[PDB]
RNA sequence: AUUUCACUCAUAUUAAAUAAAAUAACUCCAAGUGGGCCAUUUUUGGUAAGCAGAACUGGCGAUGAGGGAUGCUCCUAACGC
RNA sequence: AUUUUAAAAUUAUUUGAAUUUUUCUUCUUAUAAUUUAAGUUGUUUCUAUACAGUACUUUCUUAACCCACUCGUCUUGAAAC
């Protein structure tokens, strides 16, 4: 009938006005903690103390060398770790187990902390979506938000910027976002490496260790 | 369906609308909060430093002390280890 | 400004403890300051130093500050005092140094390069004691008394560096290197 | 003459290429040799309970048609 | 010529410790054990008999059978591509009641009752155990008198 | 080398020619797989005789068509040409080698009334 | 390069069309093809797969059995993609609704006379579009001599199989591996 | 021990994390092979050896492309047009 | 021959509220059009007022620049003295 339409344009509709008023809240909370965060250190300075700063719980992980020549235990965590040729990037929650998991391989990767920008603009350019039925999924760029609606919603998430709020903040739904999402692939950087061999922290031009914030110039530069 | 083009989310006016439904407003804002400042020049850069007058004064006592006891204590170590060599 | 007469050394103060325990609820607190690229770097040398000399690895620590010390007047000129420790292929020695310059890293950028050209001594093998600004009438070396006399003079005695536009490859006649 | 008598490089390459496998985790194992006189008692004790399962299920058949 | 014989290479597995030689001790024969419990292999050598073999020494594995002074275990090994099951037959000496199993039991035990309150008050609560994770951040009170310089140290 | 005219393009027009076809004469030049150890072109060996494979194949669109941008279908007598006329804007005709003046020149003139083209309408005059 | 198995490619294990050319089993395969698609029923997508298989894995069912299958299920239809056969071991037959392959001349004839209807599948396909009322059924699919051979290695302990022997007797394989007295037993 | 009957144990976030985990499990019929060698690390005999004998991984054999002037095994990296 | 629709954006009239107080301020709370949506369209000239010409298509021949050891076989290893 004619009526099959006009109720769906409404749900669309209101839909989309939700979606609307939660990205307002989330700038809101944006701001909001960021300004209490650089008034709590000019507080500390005052009243003799220290402020340690909470740690991070995301890292984005790159990987640096081909798939020759590895030990089997190296590849077991590639396979784990969704990272299956060179240049491609993932994010990773933070535990005492992911660590383990990342100290087998650090001298193959460079990861860091990502800022908030950062994490729109890899979602924006470089966002590919898996659909279809399960193990069978046709790698597909964004450019619409009914797919994360038909998938996803259920848990309330209903366009882009959720997906990025549950990103840059670890919020409860955050394997399901980011199993989600195919692994990114990017082209090399602009001005090149220094050394892949050395390690980051060696007094020598190196790239394998962590760089904490130091992943966002990288990433700008291989987006 | 058959695929098409792929646009650019993020320089394509129409389709970054259509993927987040509040980026015209926040836009916006940021538009005419540009606007109004460079309107305000020889009259804006003035209340800055009647401003900074008003608190980089009360902050200032508080960074010198801080920094000034680092490096006084920097030098007790020196000095302490000095004259533990004789 | 110029990004082609830039060193990439700073200067950092780091403040430490270990997490407190049902033995040990309040633990010591340590600082340093190191000169290194970036703070990664800085607190990496700090864990370094920590589990050497005290008995703190990183893994049982927390980190409680990074705050990248600045400098004051960076276009006054001062005299500096290195004290130092370096491995040579048969052995390990240390040393005391000299040098002139407007800011602390710009010293110790110095300090590097003599170190690699007179001893072949890498950045690995070297440790950095106490680098502190002395006194004119407490100086050691020749070659830091001889730039402190009353009227400092002399003639410009270096080729010309010219631009790569008018680095003409074919000259017309034979240029000079008097100058005068 | 002389040959190679012992190595076992690339073995456990082939051991792995079809995985390690498992046993198969089954409900019921055979109970032929283990310990008798427990056994027996228990054949009789499910015959007693088959006998009394038996006896209503004829019942009841016996009822329903009337 | 090669020598396999059946207690090769046992001179230190198979030894009593230092100042602990002897015979077990009387509440050994108390130990209650039942079909389809966990089970640890240790070998005693003070008992030569119902000895286990050398490989089957500090292994866990299911009972499945129980005799007069016996006990039948059923122990994994792998065998070059595969896991064969064996079934390997000690004498009561040689055998250990698991703890492996502990900590699943208290679990067990301790979230009944949580699960019970929580039903009874009509609450939504987690069981599921929690992997360590990253801190909050906190204000750390010190004095300057009691921060510490230190720098590398010379060499002597 | 890629050659374009319209829409048809091709994507090589060298023949493949057998290895070693040049300095033997009886070796044919028509290609054939090289098998056998330490050959240097089975190994793709820089500096020798390319391999065909399936990567050169042609666009499914423009697979059959002759620069007339129509198929090619051959025709022994009048008959056989009578299913052209609800087709005639996507064939040609070429009339078989072995067929005598006479009969080629009633096909010629049928198919210009039916208007179809016929490609070797030059022959035996 | 990249790291996957059997390269980014989905294996599966089975037979695809039909290897027969019987016109009339072509007819029936594209018809069950069309009702298990526009009909997704779980009923037509199994039937249609069932007779695809070869002829090993469509085995006859007797009509004992399938009147012992049908005994709890009075006025329905019992559904046989294999030949159902007669029994001489059967005293009496009840009446019976069953749509099946092929049935033999004797079978036949019994099943009309108690009053039943014999059924082929293109009128199963207009009666019953999605197989209400009716149940599947499938014969012995382990009980062909061949499958005797299979398994452990007859000498391995404690097997089952047949072996493959000119005859039988007394002096055709019975003497050294099949007891004690000839040094072991299998 | 078993057999019945009654009551009750998180689940939509899945009784810890992560997973192009069902590209899984099983049965049948068969091919070729059963002279190997090399590198970092551990290691036996020998004054030693581009010698003889073992261990765990990765390679060469079965393999081309860029670099090391040159080179079966080193570094980067594995191959439709 | 009926998902190049819907929606979104734009422009000009509107029906109402905010606030950031405005010639890009917001909220499709009413009609029309347009594309920035919904993978390239237009205008001039030449070939040319030709029928095979020295132009265009194609096949041979001969230069340049870079590169390229003799196939088959046994062998851990072949361009092999
Ligand atoms: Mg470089
Ligand atoms: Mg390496
Ligand atoms: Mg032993
Ligand atoms: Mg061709
Ligand atoms: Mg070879
Ligand atoms: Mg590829
Ligand atoms: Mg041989
Ligand atoms: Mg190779
Ligand atoms: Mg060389
Ligand atoms: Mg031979
Ligand atoms: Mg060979
Ligand atoms: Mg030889
Ligand atoms: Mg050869
Ligand atoms: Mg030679």
């Amino acid at each position: 009938a004619a009526k099959k339409i006009k109720t769906l344009k409404l749900i669309n509709k209101k839909k989309r006005n939700d979606l609307r008023q939660r990205t307002l809240r989330y700038e809101e909370e944006y701001e909001s903690e960021r300004k209490k965060i650089i008034e709590l250190k000019r507080e500390a300075r005052k009243n003799n103390c220290f402020y340690r700063e909470a740690e991070k719980k995301v890292v984005f992980v790159i990987r640096l060398k081909g798939v020759n020549k590895l030990p089997p235990k190296v590849r077991s965590v590639f396979r784990l770790l969704r990272l299956l040729q060179v240049h491609n990037g993932v994010f990773v929650k933070v535990n005492k187990a992911t660590k383990e998991m990342l100290k087998i391989v650090e001298p193959y990767v460079t990861y860091g902390y990502p800022t908030l920008s950062t994490v729109r603009k890899l979602l924006y350019k470089r966002g590919y979506v898996r659909v279809g039925k399960v193990r069978r999924y046709a790698r597909k760029k964004i450019q619409d938000n009914a797919d994360i609606s038909k998938h996803l919603g259920k848990y309330n998430v209903h366009g882009i910027e959720d997906m990025v709020y549950q990103l840059y903040t670890c919020g409860p739904v955050f394997k399901k976002v980011n199993n989600f999402l195919w692994a990114f692939k990017l082209k090399p950087p602009r001005k090149g490496f220094k050394a892949k061999r050395h390690a980051f922290n060696e007094p020598r031009p190196g790239d394998w260790g962590n760089r904490e914030a130091h992943i966002n110039e990288l990433i700008n530069r291989m987006i | 369906k058959k695929r098409l083009q792929n646009k650019n989310s993020l320089t394509n006016f129409a389709v970054r609308c259509r993927l987040n439904p509040a980026y015209k407003l926040l836009r916006s804002l940021a538009v005419l909060r540009m606007r109004k400042s460079i309107l305000e020049k020889s009259k804006n850069k003035k209340e800055k430093r009647v401003q900074k007058q008003i608190q980089k004064k009360e902050l200032q006592k508080i960074n010198h002390d801080y920094y000034k006891g680092v490096a006084k204590a920097v030098k007790k170590k020196k000095k302490r280890e000095e004259k533990k060599a004789k | 400004i110029d990004n082609s007469l830039n060193t990439n050394i700073h200067q950092y103060h780091i403040v430490g403890r270990a997490i407190p325990t049902a033995k040990d609820k309040n633990p010591n607190v340590y600082r340093m300051c190191i000169f290194a690229k970036n703070d990664t770097n800085a607190k990496s040398r700090f864990w370094y130093f920590m589990k050497k000399i005290n008995k703190l690895k990183k893994s049982n620590g927390e980190l409680l500050a990074c705050e990248q010390i600045k400098e004051r007047f960076p276009l006054r000129v001062k005299n500096y005092g290195v004290l130092l420790r370096y491995d040579s292929r048969t052995g390990t020695h240390n040393m005391y140094k000299e040098f002139r310059d407007t800011t602390k890293e710009g010293a110790i950028a110095q300090l590097y390069s003599e170190m690699a050209g007179r001893h072949r001594a890498r950045a690995s093998s070297i440790n950095i004691i106490r680098i502190s600004e002395i006194s004119s009438s407490l100086v050691r070396r020749p070659h830091i008394k001889q730039l402190l006399k009353r009227r400092l003079r002399f003639p410009a005695l270096h080729l010309p560096t010219l631009q790569k536009e008018y680095r003409k490859k074919f000259a017309s006649k034979r240029p000079s290197t008097y100058r005068m | 003459a002389k040959s190679k008598n012992h190595t076992n490089h690339n073995q456990n390459r082939k051991a792995h290429k079809n995985g390690i496998k498992k046993p198969k985790k089954h409900k019921f194992m055979s109970r032929k040799g283990l310990d008798p006189n427990f056994f027996r008692n228990q054949k009789y004790c499910l015959k007693g309970i088959q006998k009394k399962k038996k006896e209503l299920k004829l019942k009841a058949k016996q009822e329903k048609n009337n | 010529g090669k020598s396999r014989g059946k207690r090769s290479g046992t001179r230190y597995k198979f030894s009593k410790k230092f100042r602990k030689h002897g015979e077990c001790t009387a509440n050994k024969y108390l130990e209650k054990l039942n079909y389809g419990d966990y089970v640890d292999i240790v070998c005693d050598s003070t008992q030569q008999k119902g000895m286990p073999f050398n490989y089957y020494h500090g292994k866990t594995g299911k009972i499945f059978h129980i005799t007069k002074r016996g006990v039948g275990v059923l122990v994994n090994k792998r065998v070059k591509h595969r896991i064969e099951q064996k079934k390997v037959c000690v004498r009561i000496e040689h055998v250990r009641k698991s703890r492996c199993n502990e900590d699943f039991l208290l679990r067990k035990i301790k979230n009944a009752e949580l699960i019970k309150e929580a039903k009874l008050k009509n609450e939504h609560i987690n069981i599921k155990r929690k992997t360590e994770g990253p801190k909050p951040a906190a204000m750390i009170k010190v004095p300057p008198s009691k921060i510490i310089t230190i720098e590398p140290l010379p060499f002597y | 080398a890629v050659k374009k005219v319209g829409k048809i393009i091709k994507k090589r027009t060298k023949k493949f020619t057998r290895f070693q076809s040049n300095r033997f004469m009886r070796v044919k030049p028509a290609w054939r797989k090289p098998r056998g150890i330490d050959c240097r072109v089975r190994r793709r060996y820089k500096g020798t005789n390319l391999m065909p494979s399936i990567g050169y194949g042609s666009n499914k669109k423009t697979k059959f068509l002759l620069p007339n941008n129509k198929y090619k279908y051959v025709v022994k007598n009048v008959k056989e040409m009578e299913p052209l006329i609800m087709n005639h804007t996507k064939y040609c005709v070429q009339i078989a080698h072995n067929v005598s003046s006479k009969k080629r020149k009633q096909i010629i003139e049928r198919a210009k009334q039916m208007n179809v083209s016929v490609i070797n309408a030059k022959a035996r005059l | 390069g990249i790291a996957l198995k059997n390269v980014g490619r989905i294996k599966k294990h089975g037979r695809k069309h039909l290897v027969s050319k019987n016109p009339y089993l072509r007819l029936l395969v594209k018809l069950y093809n069309f009702l298990a698609r526009r009909t997704n029923a779980n009923f037509n997508k199994i039937i249609a797969k069932r007779l695809i298989m070869p002829k090993r894995y469509r085995p006859p069912l007797s009509l004992s059995k399938l009147q012992y299958h049908m005994a709890n299920h009075p006025n329905d239809i019992a559904v046989v993609v294999g030949s159902i056969t007669d029994d001489k071991r059967l005293f009496s037959l009840k009446q019976l609704k069953v749509c099946a392959l092929r049935f033999t001349e004797t079978a036949r004839k019994r099943i009309e006379d108690a009053g039943g209807e014999c059924l082929t599948f293109d009128q199963l396909a207009l009666k019953y579009p999605t197989g209400k009322k009716c149940v599947l059924l499938r014969g012995p699919t382990k009980a062909r001599t061949a499958e005797k051979h299979f398994g452990k290695a007859p000498g391995k302990p404690k097997s089952k199989a047949r072996p493959y022997v000119r005859s039988k007797g007394r002096k055709f394989e019975k003497a050294r591996g099949r007891r004690k007295s000839r040094a072991y037993k299998k």
